[PDB]
């Protein structure tokens, strides 16, 4: 899941 | 966030605004419906970017869970979009202003003439009740927190606790403006009303997105989020 | 025109009292849930054309705007009738007296448990705010109005919405609310409308896939359409 | 429009 991973980043 | 006072609340907001992107438009190039719509979803695409962080900018969004941040987006990022398109278009009266080198109006438009008016409708609308930017960032931080919240034990009250703050600070500028209190209700409901439009051009343009399935990899992953 | 002129108390008085009844049904399987809702829901139609008539402003505007706001918001009105009868029903969705259902018995229907619990959790919403009567009229008939007017005169429609943003603050202050508890319950309010309007798109949606149907409801679909 | 008809009736 790019948002999520995103969310972290 | 619960913490933070009205001034700290729109000073903090206003600072976290995402800044307006350009668009690969080449004016030389009468636009198609592919051409047009390819040029809209690389700007979304890029704009999702700047929205995934200036969430997290969000008063109190940061204390949440990863899984409910992600809900949260999944549900709004296209409401988040549309408001943001039409408090750029607010000073363009019949255009719509998707990027400083890309504006539209509904004879251009649809190179989806539905939604165009919708959009154009929202923005005069805006013009009419002469929005402000400090008004505008806080409904926009309402869509986020509001639209997911009735579609997750577990903690929503403090969502809640967020949303009537964002209120409060609503009601603040208003009464900073010198409307009477009558003046503040109904003002306060003329902006939240707006918001059910919003969600209702939301659904229409995410019926349209898979209605095609023009698609990046971000867009997918939200694209499936209402299917 | 009349509307305007009313206060507060003759709003609500005024709204509670062209309130449409609560109409009956006639395992399940998915023709058959599907069957008794289509058949309430044209049923339950020609009530609110009543209602929406005796909503105080709305016969001040032409016929041709009359059938614009009902067409847009029609399933919006049935669906927070629905969220207000199954109010005192947890985990239960009261389509008619006899006619109550919950979760497990909601799907055998394609999707429909997605926005069965978005119903629920709507229904749950008002539970935990204490939703009076007085409010949820006020409430219904601003979706009458608003969910149209931005789709069209000058208006009007915006002066209604306004005489019904001082009526909910009127029941508000009549309640003991302070004026920040007065605000914030407004807001609350107002946004379960952003909420109602999505159920009635994702239903809408499910609706124009399929059921024989009755010609009012179908004159109902071609408007999203 | 039936709905016409239900509005004037
Ligand atoms: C409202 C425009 C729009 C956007 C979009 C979002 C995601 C995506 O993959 C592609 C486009 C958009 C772009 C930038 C923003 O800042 C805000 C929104 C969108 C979204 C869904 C459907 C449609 N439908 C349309 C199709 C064809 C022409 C249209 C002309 C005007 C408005 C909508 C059109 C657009
Ligand atoms: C929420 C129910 C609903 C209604 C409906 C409206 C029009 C129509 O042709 C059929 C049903 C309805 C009926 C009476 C009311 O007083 C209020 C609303 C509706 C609308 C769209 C889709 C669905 N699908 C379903 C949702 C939730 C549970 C379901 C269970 C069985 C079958 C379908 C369901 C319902």
């Amino acid at each position: 899941k790019i948002l999520h991973r995103l969310l972290q980043d | 966030a619960l913490s933070l006072t009205a001034d700290q609340m729109v000073s903090a907001l206003l600072d976290a605004e995402p800044p307006i992107l350009y668009s690969e438009y080449d004016p030389t190039r009468p636009f198609s419906e592919a051409s047009m719509m390819g040029l809209l979803t690389n700007l979304a695409d890029r704009e999702l970017v700047h929205m995934i962080n200036w969430a997290k900018r969000v008063p109190g969004f940061v204390d949440l869970t990863l899984h409910d941040q992600v809900h949260l987006l999944e549900c709004a990022w296209l409401e988040i979009l549309m408001i943001g398109l039409v408090w750029r278009s607010m000073e363009h009266p019949g255009k719509l202003l998707f990027a400083p080198n890309l504006l539209l109006d509904r004879n251009q438009g649809k190179c989806m003439v539905e939604i165009f008016d919708m959009l154009l409708a929202t923005s005069s609308r805006f013009r009419m009740m002469n929005l402000q930017g400090e008004e505008f960032v806080c409904l926009k931080s309402i869509i986020l927190l509001n639209s997911g919240v009735y579609t997750f034990l577990e903690e929503k009250d403090h969502i809640h606790r967020v949303l009537d703050k964002i209120t409060d600070t609503l009601i603040h500028l208003m009464a900073k403006a010198g409307l009477t209190l009558q003046q503040q209700h109904q003002r306060l409901a003329q902006l939240l009303l707006i918001l059910s439009h919003i969600r209702h051009m939301s659904n229409k343009g995410m019926e349209h997105l898979y209605s095609m399935k023009p698609l990046s990899d971000l867009l997918l992953e939200m694209l499936d989020a209402h299917r």
